[PDB]
């Protein structure tokens, strides 16, 4: 077959230090999205890029003003 | 990598985890071509950078 094109079985993967993995549910069959944050450095301003549905960007603001009830 | 031969550009920077993908290949491409196979933009950014800054 040649060579591994992944790792085996996924406890190899490590974690990054801030990309979650979500489920998504597909056309082709509901598939694997590795959904990917840049924080940066800044002035507290968003953006948000990569075709995103309208709904991802209230699915932020939900999950933001939820982080900013707890942010101690 | 072909593409850069040809043009006789034989010194390359690539991604580390493209390591797997090399074997397809005869020496004649393997040889003239001179890899640097590397993981992060800081590696390929040190090593295309002529002065310091």
């Amino acid at each position: 077959l040649g060579i591994p094109r992944y790792r085996p079985d996924k406890a190899e993967t490590e974690p990054q230090v801030g990309t979650a993995q979500g489920l998504a549910w597909t056309p082709v069959g509901g598939t694997l999205l590795t959904i990917e944050v840049a924080a940066v450095p800044g002035s507290g301003k968003l953006s948000l890029t990569g075709q995103l549905g309208e709904v991802m960007k209230e699915s932020a603001q939900a999950a933001l003003t939820y982080l900013r009830a707890h942010t101690q | 990598l072909l593409a850069a031969h040809q043009a006789g550009i034989h010194k390359i920077v690539l991604p580390k985890d493209n390591e797997a993908q090399l074997e397809e290949l005869p020496k004649e491409v393997l040889e003239g071509l001179e890899i640097k196979l590397v993981e992060d933009v800081g590696e390929v950014l040190e090593y295309l950078l002529l002065p310091e800054p």
